């Protein structure tokens, strides 16, 4: 997307009933932080929620 | 004066506050007009949580 929301009033979108895709967010290493607590930052595709 | 049968008013719920879930389907067309004769439809559910 093309633009973000304020520290305050974060956006919350509900992810569910859709096929997910975690490959893209470590594939493209273009994030300063990338951190997963209590989740493998590299086994987000061998995780179910 | 508009030749077809369409869904007016939906009077289930007055309000909702902290919803958990919410999916809908893709459009469609269903035939809303009233039958005259010996039942044509039979749908049967079963339902456990
Ligand atoms: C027919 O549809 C038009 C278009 O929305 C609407 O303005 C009008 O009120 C409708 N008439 C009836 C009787 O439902
Ligand atoms: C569902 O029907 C209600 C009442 O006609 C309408 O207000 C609402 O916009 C409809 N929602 C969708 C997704 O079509
Ligand atoms: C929504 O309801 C759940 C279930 O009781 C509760 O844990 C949660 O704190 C509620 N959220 C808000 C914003 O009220």
């Amino acid at each position: 997307a093309t633009r973000f929301a304020s520290v305050y009033a974060w956006n919350r979108k509900r992810i569910s009933n859709c096929v997910a895709d975690y490959s893209v967010l470590y594939n493209s290493a273009s994030f300063s932080t990338f951190k997963c607590y209590g989740v493998s930052p590299t086994k987000l595709n061998d995780l179910c929620f | 004066n508009n030749k077809s049968w369409m869904e007016s008013e939906f009077r289930v719920y007055s309000s909702a506050n902290n919803c958990t879930f919410e999916y809908v389907s893709q459009p469609f067309l269903m035939d809303l007009e009233g039958k005259q004769g010996n039942f044509k439809n039979l749908r049967e559910f079963v339902f456990k949580n």
